[PDB]
């Protein structure tokens, strides 16, 4: 169900952690993230959003194939439960 | 518009290339497919995300701003002090919605840019090996199993080889 | 056998504008434009808002017997006026340099209310307890501000007083007072016997010599007498001094003043919840990281731009042409 | 057989200038800059502007005896002043917050005079009628501002006066009035008789308690004596009251004030004339709709935004290659 | 400039060509004359309509603004006000020159490729039925009277019907 | 046989910013921002700046005893105050409109003092020389302000002085003084025996009158008097009239005012030095043609926009790529 | 990188052409040697000049500005004026950071477009005289000494005169 | 003659009615118009000017052909009392 | 040595007189040519730096042939008396 599935989603986003702040310096950044995922199917639209909310939130560009790298395990993750 | 690929001698976009903005669409007797270009793609996404930062952190969040409060026998100070508030929104409200406006032409062309010279980058590659149809279109005078497809993308295209081989069949 | 280039395309329906045309389809874009909000008042920094209802800053600060909600308040993340904050100074006169004292306190963050003058010691030679009016009722009784001492005659004299403090505090120090001017001669006899009284204040900063103005004015609440109000911030080390032969509202509270920036005094007439905002508007918070907001000029905390627009959608992708 | 693409070229010697060039010809252009004007004053709305000539915003309100054009004037679309008004005080004195006065009245679009307190009937006990001064002639004549009443001792005595006003009007209504302060003891003896006297004004908002400063000064306008004027906006509903005791200048004529937006006071020499206008600056009207000007940054209306530029032409065709 | 047509490849305009922005001069054995491309010429001044309205309707009106009078001991007030004015004059002053001067830089390069893409848009339908000469001119290698000129404008015109045809001549 | 086209490359390592990357090396560029300055504080037009030094304005325009360098200037450029101007008044007391002083001394560029009012031959019924005070010591002895002077009571009587200055200089004149406000009723006995003394001053624009506020405050520099200082600006041809019966302390010094204009105060603890520049900043000066810098806001002359920027490279050469 | 020439076909620069921003590589059997394009360059840099000096002189040199002081009861009017000197600074910051941003992209831009237009420039004089090999380089198929370069560079190559010898050799 | 030939004009251009504003309110437009008709004989010229007579009155872009075709009929009508 | 030659090639940068100013109105824009001089051997640098130099000093853009034949000169000395 979306419970475990939404917490461990979360955990993740956090550990991703581009900047070096710390896994629980994320936590508004990654309910986005997490919203934007039950939105699409495509790696690439997902992608696009990441980095987005990671850009408006940090002023600070992520590289487009390590947020890619991101988007494709998450989708991965939401059909294995799906 | 500028350089004439999307929206002209590109007609149309492909609604079944998900995995990126550019790419390909080939057809050889091994089988079809769509193909997005990585480093098409990945230049003009570090290009847009930093077009875009450089618009957000030029503006100051706006930190606390509230209003001020004038007596009766304070009205030319309270005009003043209004004056000085429309003024400087009648200017960010401007400089905003023209800025956008502006950047959102600059945008689009740079896609348009980026197509056309995918499109030349690949024709400049082939050369007599293939002939253009004029929309964004190569046909090939020899067989081009999935394996020459690849050199094509990632750029490594071997033109002698097939030299020969293509220079019979077309002529 | 063929190849071919080609783009992207979606069934995304945005739109943007461009120069050269309105109302473009793009496969991808952003919205720049903040323009919703949770139409509540919300904390800062996890501190809560005062919420001074129907009172106002000067009802607040002179404790105006309708305000004693407010006895308690000691910080908060701003201050929020409404539509019905009407309880200010309820024994008509004037409030002097009252929108600079509001300006004082959009800087205050916090503070500590003390007395400054202990009512039960600080005056033994004058009457503390006949110094109440029907103007300011509280429960149907006369009544008066908590925060001031109206001082009188006492049985058929006022002799001349004189009283100082010295700011021990370590901050400034808030300090009001006001100054009383009766309709007529024999009034002015009844309350303080004197014809001819002075109130004088002195401090480094601040000196000044007020003399009763009596006349006979329109009633206001009743009052054809007037009570003006005077304020000062008494700096650290500094003394104050007060001296009269009549007509002195003497300082009773007074406020020892935490600075902070980032505060404010706004206006609204939105519920106070107990939610927590890092931008508050007059309508409502903003939980946004979006450069630009069109919901209001007036913020708290920190906030998009305020801008006039309805819309900012930058493109991202691409012309869109399935 | 052949075919050729190719551009149109005119004989137009329209140029523009572009970031990488100057000076460079075009095919089509539009000027964005209104830098032409028709030299006169015009109505706005219809309505004709007030023309103040000699007379300023002081000399007309008070109805300095040089003014008496003006009294008939009730609406205006704007106020202007010239290089010749000058006739403001023709008695010498401080007009107290006048630049604030003409603020308000920078946004009135109109109003009705009215006799506040008709000459005739208020002062039963005081002498209205030697209240002249060769400082204010007219036609060689002492004579006196036509909008206030000058009172003075009856035999030799000036009683204690108390008269009040009330506003039924439905606005704001406009009061002015004046404090004497002659230059000697002797003087004030022979106007008013009382060594002591004073003025008390009062309303809900304005409360103000005057004495004379008896003194001399340079003459002016051969006095060495002074006189001040004071106003106030008497709100609706509300009362003024004047008591004195002397060297008061009464009201006789008051204002009731019609608000507009869009108004203002302009300060030109340019002759006022017929015609009728959308944007009216000081050195003339601009009959427009290009969003820039360069004409003069003061405009009463809808105008052009100014700016310091002297051309403003986009290109709209091509490079033109005849 | 930038495109390398208008000033460029093709060096001159046509005082001859009165009905359009942007056309064709056609010579065959049946008669000359000049034709504006009304689609390339409606496209670009939608295009330009647009820039201009853009640029106005950002722009208020200035409704009343009048000067403020201050006293002899208000100078310091009177100075902010003054402040204020010039400041934002200087601000509105500037943006609009400048905006101007931008603007007319992309208007002309805006021209620049409309031309571009109307001879490479001939360029790519006619193919080897013709040769460029390089100044905006195509030869033919075939008789193309004036129904055949016709389709080449309104985009329609058929190679293979004169590939053959093209092909003896041409050789 | 081959030919090639291409464009230049070198080792040039300079790097701009662009809106789709940062940190592009390019061939040329050049740097519009001047962060640089010469640490110093130089002439303008050759002319050097007035260096206060210990003093503030008040106190070098009254003449504090402290401040005798500054008795011999006439022209300067620009004022320099530093972070040890402490020596103004030094007698207690309130500096009337001083901040709107110092804002017309901010367009001053030279003046000549003189002495308008001579002691020697003035005042011949007054006492001039025990108008001292241990407040203003000087060398260790009570001592006083040298453009002013301290009128007390001759033997036992201060009998009602006038005297009047016309201006015949041919500009404005800035003219000082005070009004004393002793602590005590005898002790205003002391100094000038009448207890209803006052103080009035006129001239064409200004009229004040002014009386002793006799109460006590706390010591400052030893005195529970306090002293207020007030100016006025003489327009040509006007005339000042003081009157008083006590409490003055008149003008001795006063000051024909050379208008110009890019004149100013600035606070800086920089070192004067003798070199010349034509901009000049509190850091120290800036010798460039650079249209912005971001060294700081507050400028003398004729300066680079100030920019909070720390990088303004424009690339002229193209991408350079060895 | 918008037009594909610099960065783009041709890969990289000449740290060895010293005397302007564009030219030519020759060799022939005659000799070696770098020749920039003094019209391309001379017209590249009155472009950029004009471009610098537009934004310098739009910029009012500051003339004098100073605080104003207020007193302890003039907080209000002492906020209002810091409110509009923040203001304006944080505009003229903000124009300033981005007016060169985006104007950087545009003079990087123009120089992609003068090479571009240079390349084809010299393509369309040749014709068949050379192929292109797609890397900025033509081979000849004739021979082309020193002084049929020279007509090159300055404009004036003749066609007619090797298109028969070069038809020849390349067939 | 123009006196008549004004009047007609007149009416025409305020009859256009491009915004459906009423013929009466374009007044000042339309005067605008009149002018350029005898400034130029090129339709494409007046074209030209007429929209963007319209554009700065309205802030509305007219349609070019829309345009195009109203001062055809102006220009034809002028040459034909002339 | 320098000391004449940093005096000839400053008189001759005041000769070069570009707006007609007199020889003597540019003797601060000559010294930032000079110094330019010393910092290449490039004739093409040189003459970009002196037409930056005058046209921040003066709004004014110089001919670059004209410019670049002012370089030409400096560098043939530079080098003649090195
Ligand atoms: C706290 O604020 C509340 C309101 O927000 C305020 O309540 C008001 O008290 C006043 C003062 O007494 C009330 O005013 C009266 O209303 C009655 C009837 O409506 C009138 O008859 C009264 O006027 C009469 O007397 C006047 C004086 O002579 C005459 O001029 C007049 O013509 C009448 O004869 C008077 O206007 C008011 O109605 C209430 N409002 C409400 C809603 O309660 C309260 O006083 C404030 N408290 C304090 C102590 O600050
Ligand atoms: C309406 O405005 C007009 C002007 O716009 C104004 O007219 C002026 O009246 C004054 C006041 O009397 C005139 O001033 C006089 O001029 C004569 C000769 O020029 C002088 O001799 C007078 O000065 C003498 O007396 C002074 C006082 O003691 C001395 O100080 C002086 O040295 C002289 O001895 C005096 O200056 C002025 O000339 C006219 N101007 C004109 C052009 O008419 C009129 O008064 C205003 N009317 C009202 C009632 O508002
Ligand atoms: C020119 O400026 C200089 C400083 O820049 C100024 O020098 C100061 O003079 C004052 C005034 O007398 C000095 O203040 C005293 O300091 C001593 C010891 O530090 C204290 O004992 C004194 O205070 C006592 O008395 C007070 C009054 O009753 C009490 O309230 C207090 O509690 C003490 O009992 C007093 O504060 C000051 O130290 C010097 N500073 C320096 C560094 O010289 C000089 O006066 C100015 N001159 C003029 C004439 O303008
Ligand atoms: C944009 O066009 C869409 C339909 O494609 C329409 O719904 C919308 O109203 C248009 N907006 C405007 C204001 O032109
Ligand atoms: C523009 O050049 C024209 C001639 O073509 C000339 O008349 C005019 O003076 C030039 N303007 C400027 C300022 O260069
Ligand atoms: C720019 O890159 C250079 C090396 O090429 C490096 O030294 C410098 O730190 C970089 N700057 C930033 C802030 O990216």
């Amino acid at each position: 169900d979306g419970q475990q599935l939404n917490r461990l989603l979360l955990e993740w986003i956090g550990a991703w952690d581009p900047f070096g702040l710390g896994k629980d310096a994320y936590d508004v950044e990654a309910e986005a993230v997490l919203q934007a995922v039950y939105e699409t199917e495509s790696a690439f639209d997902l992608a696009m959003r990441i980095m987005w909310i990671y850009v408006f939130a940090f002023n600070r560009p992520i590289p487009f194939p390590h947020a890619q790298k991101l988007a494709r395990r998450l989708l991965e993750l939401k059909q294995a439960a799906s | 518009g500028l350089f004439g690929a999307i929206a002209g001698f590109i007609e149309g976009g492909w609604t079944g290339m998900i995995d990126g903005w550019y790419g390909y669409h080939h057809q050889n007797e091994q089988g079809s497919g769509y193909a997005a270009d990585q480093k098409s793609t990945q230049n003009a996404i570090d290009g847009i995300t930093n077009k875009v930062n450089s618009v957000i952190e030029k503006m100051n969040t706006q930190f606390t701003a509230v209003g001020k409060e004038f007596n009766n026998l304070e009205r030319r100070i309270e005009n003043l002090n209004k004056k000085v508030d429309d003024g400087f929104l009648d200017i960010w409200t401007y400089n905003a919605e023209l800025l956008v406006l502006l950047e959102n032409e600059r945008t689009l062309d740079f896609h348009d840019s980026n197509v056309r010279n995918l499109y030349e980058k690949v024709k400049s590659q082939l050369k007599n090996n293939a002939k253009e149809i004029g929309n964004g279109c190569f046909e090939f005078y020899h067989k081009c199993d999935d394996a020459c497809m690849e050199s094509v993308r990632n750029g490594t295209y071997d033109y002698p080889k097939y030299s020969e081989e293509s220079k019979l069949n077309r002529e | 056998d063929t190849i071919c280039i080609g783009y992207h395309a979606n069934n995304s329906t945005d739109t943007v504008d461009t120069v050269l045309e309105k109302n473009v389809t793009v496969t991808h874009s952003v919205n720049l434009l903040e323009d919703s909000h949770n139409g509540k008042l919300c904390k800062l920094k996890g501190i809560a808002p005062l919420q001074l209802g129907k009172c106002n800053i000067a009802g607040w600060l002179l404790g105006n017997p309708e305000c004693d909600l407010l006895l308690t308040a000691s910080s908060w993340s701003y201050i929020v006026e409404t539509s019905n904050s009407e309880n200010g100074t309820c024994y008509p006169g004037d409030f002097i340099d009252y929108e600079e004292l509001r300006e004082q306190l959009s800087s205050v963050s916090s503070f500590e209310k003390f007395e400054i003058f202990p009512k039960t010691s600080s005056w033994p030679n004058h009457e503390t307890t006949k110094g109440v009016t029907a103007a300011c009722s509280y429960a149907g009784a006369s009544s008066f501000y908590r925060n001031l001492l109206w001082l009188t005659k006492k049985g058929s004299s006022y002799p001349k007083l004189s009283k100082s403090y010295v700011n021990n505090k370590g901050k400034e120090v808030l300090v009001l007072w006001g100054v009383h001017h009766p309709p007529t001669g024999t009034d002015q006899q009844s309350l303080y016997q004197n014809a001819d009284a002075y109130v004088s204040v002195g401090s480094s900063k601040y000196n000044r010599r007020f003399t009763p103005e009596i006349a006979a004015r329109p009633k206001v609440r009743d009052q054809a007498g007037r009570m003006n109000y005077y304020w000062t911030l008494l700096e650290p080390g500094d003394t104050i001094t007060f001296e009269a032969t009549g007509n002195l509202i003497a300082p009773w509270y007074a406020f020892a003043l935490n600075r902070g920036s980032g505060s404010g005094i706004i206006t609204s007439d939105a519920p106070v919840h107990d939610c927590n905002t890092k931008c508050q508007t007059p309508h409502g918070a903003i939980n946004s990281s979006l450069p630009f907001q069109n919901i209001h000029p007036v913020t708290i905390g920190e906030c998009p731009k305020y801008v006039r627009s309805t819309k900012l959608r930058m493109a991202t992708g691409l012309r869109n042409i399935p």
